[PDB]
């Protein structure tokens, strides 16, 4: 536990990157979290919305 | 642009619309700017035969 100062930087960087990557799995109000699903099921006028 | 269509197909004359007449006969751009005017012509374009 002597090297906590150096380990913390790595831990925070890894957590930030993991959170950024995991943010792609949210709808944000849309029907689906993958745009391929939207573009292959609905017409442009609300697919673009 | 002027033409004559069926009564049920007037809703298909609009940007981002899919249907029998929009796909194969007359297609409107998605960024269309302008006006659409439509009126019934059962008095001149109808014959008993």
């Amino acid at each position: 536990s002597a090297l906590g100062k150096l380990q913390d930087v790595v831990n925070q960087n890894a957590q930030a990157l993991n959170t950024l990557v995991k943010q792609l799995s949210s709808n944000f109000g849309a029907i689906s979290s993958v745009l391929n699903d939207i573009l292959s099921r609905l017409d442009p006028p609300e697919a673009e919305v | 642009d002027s033409f004559v269509i069926r009564g049920d197909e007037v809703r298909q004359i609009a940007p981002g619309q899919t249907g029998k007449i929009a796909d194969y006969n007359y297609k409107l751009p998605d960024d269309f700017t302008g006006c659409v005017i439509a009126w019934n012509s059962n008095n001149l374009d109808s014959k008993v035969g």
